[PDB]
């Protein structure tokens, strides 16, 4: 045949993937962590979302750091040889690197590892999407490489708070499933999520009788080990 | 609005 | 005039912007850290690279921790009202969130802070570029939010080694100026980015008499705050 | 081949 390039992953195996969903909003009184009002706005946009875009959506609400690492865990050891890439998305309270569970942490590093090139062989190769809306702290404003193909798609920055609104949902997630709707069928992955950064970062602000925490702003941050371009669609 |  | 997009960073001012590029690779005594054979062919690469890019480079060599960050204070106070962009490249040891002066470490937090949207008023809503060569850890493998606008395109994944050959330079910084050389006037630089990865996690793998050292692989890690495409051509 |  003739010239053929290679600078975009391949998303014409028979299955877009799985897009696991975990959705945590009330927390187990001896943590004393607060309840997360919006957050099933959030995760009803994402799962209406990603099935449009032909994902397999699982939705799985209040589950415990245990119940956290099984599921990622068991997701890891199915066959994904048919399915192009994988999606998962963490709602939850977090710092630095953590998530939480509904009785405590789970390591960020811990869920993603079951995913890396060695580890889950069926997705090696292909792009594994982490979207994660939580807290990063308290600020206000041997061929191919384990950790390579995987995207984090953080709501906010290293060290910083990230913002849910408890009518409309957080604003990343808002934001994410707008432009998602709207340019999944026209734009490259990275241009979406920068499209995210601008729309976060430009129409959302907060407002606090509490002057710690009024007038504050947010930016969302993109973490890339990408080896090539990932288009939702195929030609 | 609120901080997660 | 007709309809208008606004999608890109503006990159038509009377001038590119600054490079700065710190090359340390002779460190004192007393720090035990090892003379960093290579960096120099990567400072010139950079330097003819972002030269052919239009950039004002400044090339430095061999500064204390205290020379880094009144160099850093002292560019963040000159006037870049007339400039596209800002770019820094940092070559030396590192660890997690450090970059090493020749007699010590520098927090990347500071050196960054300087440039912030509302410590640099000259720079805000224009993207400011951080190349960083330098381990992270010690694996093998109130208008606009104040830390937008920052990229970060660092040699390797959080917590890894990041590589450097004797005589051919690191890994990285050889395949960022030559994807920049071949894609400059074509792609987006988050395009550019991602062949850069791409380049680095297939080419490269390491040859080393010492087990634990030896056949290791790299993946760089691209962290953006972007809120638009950058394109360092303009039409 | 070398780490920083
Ligand atoms: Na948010
Ligand atoms: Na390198």
């Amino acid at each position: 045949s003739g010239i053929s390039l290679d600078n975009s992953y391949k998303m014409d195996y028979p299955e877009m993937g799985l897009c696991i969903i975990i959705n945590n909003k009330n927390f187990h009184k001896s943590t004393g962590m607060t309840s997360r009002s919006g957050t099933d706005v959030d995760a009803a946009n994402l799962r209406e979302t990603f099935r449009n875009l032909k994902y397999e959506v699982r939705n799985k609400n209040d589950l415990t750091r245990e119940e956290i690492v099984e599921l990622m865990r068991d997701v890891s050891k199915e066959d994904h040889s048919k399915r192009s890439s994988f999606v998962c998305v963490l709602l939850s309270h977090g710092e630095e690197g953590i998530i939480f569970g509904t009785n405590g942490p789970v390591d960020l590093k811990k869920i993603t590892n079951f995913f890396r090139g060695d580890r889950c062989r069926s997705l090696t190769g292909k792009p594994k999407l982490f979207i994660i809306q939580a807290c990063r702290g308290t600020e206000l404003d041997h061929k191919i490489p384990v950790e390579a193909d995987f995207l984090y798609a953080y709501s906010t920055a290293p060290g910083y708070y990230s913002w849910r609104n408890s009518k409309d949902g957080s604003w990343f997630i808002q934001s994410l499933c707008a432009m998602l709707k709207q340019y999944a069928d026209k734009l490259e992955f990275m241009h979406i999520l920068t499209r995210v950064n601008r729309k976060v970062a430009t129409e959302f602000e907060s407002f606090s009788f509490d002057a710690t925490f009024h007038a504050k702003k947010q930016i969302p941050c993109i973490l890339s080990m990408l080896t090539k371009e990932l288009y939702f669609y195929h030609l | 609005d609120e901080v997660d």
